[PDB]
């Protein structure tokens, strides 16, 4: 019985700089360790093998290093083609993975755009209505989004996703859905959409009547 | 120098028998040291299945699915298959399929992985989507998106006038709405100056569901 556990969870770091990554394996296992990059979308993609052999066609920047039980990924000079989730594997006849660790590259803090959409008029005959809020391009990763109808708080009515970190800008976008029914939706006149986040000194509302 | 494409249904329901096949071209698949199967769940790393040794035949499967999980090999067809028996929900993930390389050592590594295949484990029938146009109120930048409503299973393309349109796009991951259905929005950011003299549609794919429409967005 063996397990590997990776560290940190996320990884934040500057352009340019210095990424280490660790993989600890529960009892020793001499070199046995290879690590993989899997970007979202993709397949994963050979990094190391056996500890510290680079795969043909990785780049001197990456390196692998370690023995025994602790294990190191280093990625030297970050680039924005250095964004993923990065697994190492423990080299027996019953493989095992490590939970992985994201790594996101560290950009200034970016305000978000907010933008919201009334839902079209072939959605109220279907019963069902969906109002979507947009936050788009921010680096900071999380913020706070708060549907608000009539100024009644209905956050929990709604759904949220964010996307991967852009190849181009290094931000984040996010989309909140708010779905209520038809019958509830002419019951009531505006709905706004607050959102937090640090690169707002206050919170920016949008909202729409009907 | 060497390709693997996985193959199987996307849709399989509960207690039946999950079976992806693992086309490999390139070379011949004997001339591989050994094969394996690897899972991605939602909400979870890589967790390997199983591994089949050529020289052998030898399968080594992870021991908390070992009774429900085998695989066949077809040099004619030169390809492998994995076979998940009494599928539950937990089953459901984005299943891949790699070479493995025993380097010096000979322990295993792999080193080239499929485009890999998402199945959903569901009694849920296969739904199409619901595009509507998602436009800013009746300023130097607008937002225009489409919003894919209530489909099922996963996954669905989304494009912009024809892939002509790429800057500025974000396609969100789907999220699983408390219907069993899913539901994704598609935005982009364009000039408000040409709003005017620009069309914009988005086009939404549905292979599950064999629905394909295109939405004009004003």
């Amino acid at each position: 019985e063996i397990m590997v556990t990776q560290s940190p969870v996320t990884l934040s770091v500057s352009p340019g700089e210095r990424a280490t990554l660790s993989c600890r394996a529960s009892q020793s296992v001499r070199n046995r360790i290879a690590w993989y990059q899997q970007k979202p979308g993709q397949s994963p993609r050979l990094l190391i093998y056996d500890a510290s052999i680079r795969a043909p066609g990785i780049p001197d920047r990456l390196s692998g290093s370690g023995s025994g039980t602790e294990f190191t990924l280093t990625i030297n000079s970050l680039e924005p083609s250095d964004v993923a989730v990065y697994f190492c594997q423990l080299e027996a006849n019953w493989l095992t993975f490590g939970g992985g660790t994201k790594v996101e590259i560290k950009r200034a803090v970016a305000a978000p755009s907010v933008f919201i959409f009334p839902p079209s008029e072939d959605q109220v005959k279907s019963g069902t209505v969906s109002v979507v809020c947009l936050l788009n391009n921010f680096y900071p990763r999380e913020a706070s989004v708060k549907w608000k109808v009539d100024g009644v708080l209905k956050t929990g009515n709604s759904q949220e996703s964010v996307t991967e970190q852009d190849s181009k800008d290094n931000t984040y976008s996010l989309s909140s859905t708010l779905t209520l029914s038809n019958t509830d939706y002419q019951s009531h006149n505006v709905y706004a959409c607050e959102v937090t986040h640090q690169g707002l000194s206050s919170p920016v509302t949008k909202s729409f009547n009907r | 120098q060497v390709q693997l494409k996985e193959s199987g249904p996307g849709l399989v329901r509960p207690s039946e028998t999950l079976s992806l096949t693992c086309a490999v071209s390139g070379t011949s698949i004997n001339s591989a040291y050994a094969w394996g199967w690897v899972r991605l769940p939602p909400g979870k790393g890589l967790e390997w299945i199983m591994t089949v040794y050529t020289s052998t035949g030898n399968t080594y499967s992870d021991p908390s699915l070992k009774s429900r999980v085998t695989i066949s090999k077809d040099t004619s067809k030169n390809q492998f298959s994995l076979r998940l028996s009494s599928v539950t929900v937990e089953d459901t993930a984005v299943y891949f399929c790699a070479r493995a390389d025993g380097s010096d050592s000979g322990w295993p590594h792999f080193d080239n992985w499929g485009q890999g295949l998402l199945v959903t484990v569901s009694s849920a029938s296969t739904k199409g989507p619901s595009v509507f146009p998602l436009a800013p109120s009746s300023e130097s930048t607008a937002a225009l998106g489409c919003l894919v409503k209530d489909y099922f299973p996963e996954p669905v393309t989304v494009s912009w006038n024809s892939g002509s349109l790429t800057s500025g796009v974000h396609t969100f991951p789907a999220v699983l709405q408390s219907s069993g259905l899913y539901s994704l929005s598609s935005v982009v950011t364009v000039p408000s100056s040409s709003l005017g003299t620009q069309t914009y549609v988005c086009n939404v794919n549905h292979k599950p569901s064999n629905t394909k429409v295109d939405k004009r967005v004003e």
